[PDB]
RNA sequence: GUUUAUUAAAAACACAGCACUGUGCAAACACGAAAGUGGACGUAUACGGUGUGACGCCUGCCCGGUGCCGGAAGGUUAAUU
């Protein structure tokens, strides 16, 4: 359902490192973050999102 | 070896100057050229003979090269096609033989080796700067328009 | 394939065959050969150059097309067939405007496949192009060295050549010695490695086997007697000795490689 | 024929000699090198095979001399 | 017969000429009788990371109906074309027509 | 299988296999004052040299000495000046 080209909602489950926010701090269900788990590593490959805060 | 200059030179002298150089210079490149010849009283004296006649005839060459200098910047634009692929990359080149023909196809007489190619030698689709340098003191421009379907 | 003899005698129980049922069953092109007639290691002052050389099967040379230079028309490779004068396989292509040429049998290459040489040509194995056109880190063979003279490297069964870089007016080449040479852009290079990777395989089994080859027996310079080699003999079995080539420069060791005129062109030693 | 077409210097022997002057025959070959000279006269170029020596005799006497000489005694260039 | 969206990223200096690519690519596609459903170029934009010494590049996203034959060139074409950099296909079950 | 033609046929030589090492092509190497030729109309799955000697299970420790390879700061050091 979520689509990784939606980078604004993204930014919200990135911590500032580019690091993957923990389900259990978000609090998103487990089907979702799976999801949520590959659109941010779909992101991070077409380098719309860092992969990390250094490079 | 002492020679005497039959032409100017950059870094060495001007018409009439008896200057010292390497013999590989002077054997290799300035006496195989008309830039300079030994220097010996035979020649001196029969240098002398002609010394008018060659700054004469060495000044009017720079202006005949000028004069057909303009008329090569007068074509600012020349068109040539090649084999132009996919995203513009010629799959093959144009060469100074190429640009040297086109000039004088309804145009001037342009040799084949003083065209200058600092950049490259235009592998590219587009408009590139290609410059001539047609006399020692003096140069020209053109551009050249390489495209192809 | 690779199949193994049943030891029915000695002489045949450690050959090892490389059977390919694609190859041509029939005579090869007759209007493409040549006499090849054998020298023995014998020089012009018929003096033996380089040793355990001579006797064999007869062999005809086949013209094989290294250089490639027909451009812009296809071929269809006809069939591939044995050839003696190397590792590797050739194939018979027939050009679409009547031509036929043998080139060196790439690793996939089968009857029926369309092959094309120049500029522009596809990048597909079997396509010869110039290096510069040829995306770098593809793997190439029957390399060329300097532009129209032919290739030169990579011609055996299974070797290849990597395009590790690209600058200027050369492409840096990863041989497949290691060594990594330089060589210029506009050269010519055939896409995908030689065919019969298998050839390293085989194993002659017996000494009448080196022979059908041409390779004659190799006698140890310690067998010798020290008139005949710098390991001279010795009543029972020793050596005391540095071991040496038989003109006594050593082995095993000392570098060889004398040309100041190419050093420039390698950037890198094999090891 | 390591022989110079300017000069005709050719090979010459000797000997050798070591510490304990040990006497061993050798050979004493001229500097040949194989050059290309301007005919200023003609408009070509003419190779010869001449010496280090011979290189500064052409520019002594001019190649225009020399080619005179080398054509009297009959050498072909 | 499956639908496909393709992502793929030109280099800043080729960005006037992405449109060349694509009306060549469509071409492609319908060429075999496959269809396009969404075509947008959201051209230059930063870069999260370089890409080999390179922070902009241009961005296009087209979302296709085409054959597994047609694909399997086109990534072909991605392969060999410099100018593109960085391309991806997918694999969808529904085709798509929001700008997102 | 080969060998001391004419006192030695063997455990000796060769051998397939194995390992080290050299060689990027105008290859190394070898015959040649040189040209040139072989290696090879071959191109590192190729070629030369060396040792070992099918195959099976294996091939341990030592780099001080000699050799080879790599290095270059320092010491010593030729012609030349
Ligand atoms: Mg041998
Ligand atoms: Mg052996
Ligand atoms: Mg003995
Ligand atoms: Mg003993
Ligand atoms: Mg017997
Ligand atoms: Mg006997
Ligand atoms: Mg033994």
């Amino acid at each position: 359902e979520i689509d990784y080209k939606d980078i604004a909602t993204l930014k919200n489950y990135i911590t500032e490192s580019g690091k993957i926010v923990p389900s259990r701090i978000t609090g998103t269900r487990a089907k979702y973050q799976r999801q949520l788990a590959r659109a941010i590593k779909r992101a991070r490959y077409l380098s719309l999102l860092p992969y990390t805060d250094r490079h | 070896m002492q020679v005497i200059l039959l032409d100017k030179v950059a870094n060495l002298g001007s018409l009439g100057d008896q200057v010292n150089v390497k013999a590989g210079y002077a054997r290799n490149f300035l006496v195989p050229q008309g830039k300079a010849v030994p220097a010996t009283k035979k020649n001196i004296e029969f240098f002398e003979a002609r010394r008018a006649e060659l700054e004469a005839k060495l000044a009017e060459v720079l202006a005949a090269a000028n004069a057909r200098a303009e008329k090569i910047n007068a074509l600012e634009t020349v068109t040539i096609a090649s084999k132009a692929g996919d995203e513009g990359k010629l799959f093959g080149s144009i060469g100074t033989r190429d640009i040297a023909d086109a000039v004088t196809a309804a145009g001037v007489e342009v040799a084949k080796s003083e065209v200058r190619l600092p950049n490259g030698v235009l592998r590219t689709t587009g408009e590139h700067e290609v410059s001539f340098q047609v006399h020692s003191e003096v140069f020209a421009k053109v551009i050249v328009n390489v495209v192809a379907e | 394939a690779v199949v193994k003899c049943k030891p029915t005698s000695p002489g045949r129980r450690h050959v090892v065959k490389v059977v390919n049922p694609e190859l041509h069953k029939g005579k090869p092109f007759a209007p493409l050969l040549e006499k090849n007639s054998k020298s023995g290691g014998r020089n012009n002052n018929g003096r033996i150059t380089t040793r355990h050389i001579g006797g064999g099967h007869k062999q005809a040379y086949r013209i094989v097309d290294f250089k490639r230079n027909k451009d812009g028309i296809p071929a269809v490779v006809e069939r591939l067939e044995y050839d003696p004068n190397r590792s590797a396989n050739i194939a018979l292509v027939l050009y679409k405007d009547g031509e036929r040429r043998y080139i060196l049998a790439p690793k996939g290459l089968k009857a029926g496949d369309q092959i094309q040489s120049g500029v522009d040509a596809a990048i597909k194995p079997g396509n010869t192009l110039p290096m510069r056109n040829i995306p770098v880190g593809s793997t190439v063979h029957n390399v060329e060295m300097k532009p129209g003279k032919g290739g030169q490297l990579a011609r055996s069964a299974g070797t290849y050549v990597q395009i590790v870089a690209r600058d200027g007016a050369y492409v840096t080449l990863r041989l497949r010695s290691g060594e990594m040479r330089k060589v210029e852009a506009d050269c010519r290079a055939t896409l995908g490695e030689v065919g019969n990777a298998e050839h390293m395989l085989r194993v002659l089994g017996k000494a009448g086997a080196a022979r059908w080859r041409g390779v004659r027996p190799t006698v140890r310079g310690t067998a010798m007697n020290p008139v005949d080699h710098p390991h001279g003999g010795g009543e029972g079995r020793n050596f005391g000795k540095h071991p040496v080539t038989p003109w006594g420069v050593q082995t095993k060791g000392k570098k060889t490689r004398s040309n100041k005129r190419t050093d420039k062109f390698i950037v890198r030693r094999r090891s | 024929s390591r022989v110079c077409q300017v000069t005709g210097k050719r090979p010459v022997t000797g000997n050798n000699r070591s510490h304990a002057l040990n006497a061993t025959k050798r050979r004493f070959l001229p500097n040949l090198h194989s050059h290309r000279f301007w005919v200023e006269s003609e408009k070509r170029f003419v190779t010869l095979r001449v010496s280090a020596k011979g290189m500064r005799v052409i520019d002594k006497k001019g190649i225009d001399t020399v080619l005179a000489e080398l054509r009297a005694r009959g050498e072909k260039y | 017969m499956r639908h496909y969206e393709i992502v793929f990223m030109v280099h800043p200096d080729q960005s006037e000429q992405v449109p060349g690519m694509i009306e060549r690519y469509t071409a492609a596609i319908t060429g075999a009788e496959g269809k396009i459903h969404r075509l947008e170029d959201w051209g230059r934009r930063q870069l999260a990371y370089p890409i080999n010494k390179l922070h902009k590049a241009h961005y296009v996203l087209m979302n296709v109906e085409a054959p597994q034959e047609v694909i399997d060139e086109l990534e072909t074409t991605f392969r060999f074309n410099d100018a593109v950099i960085r391309s991806m296909v997918m694999r969808t079950k529904h085709a798509v027509t929001e700008a997102s």
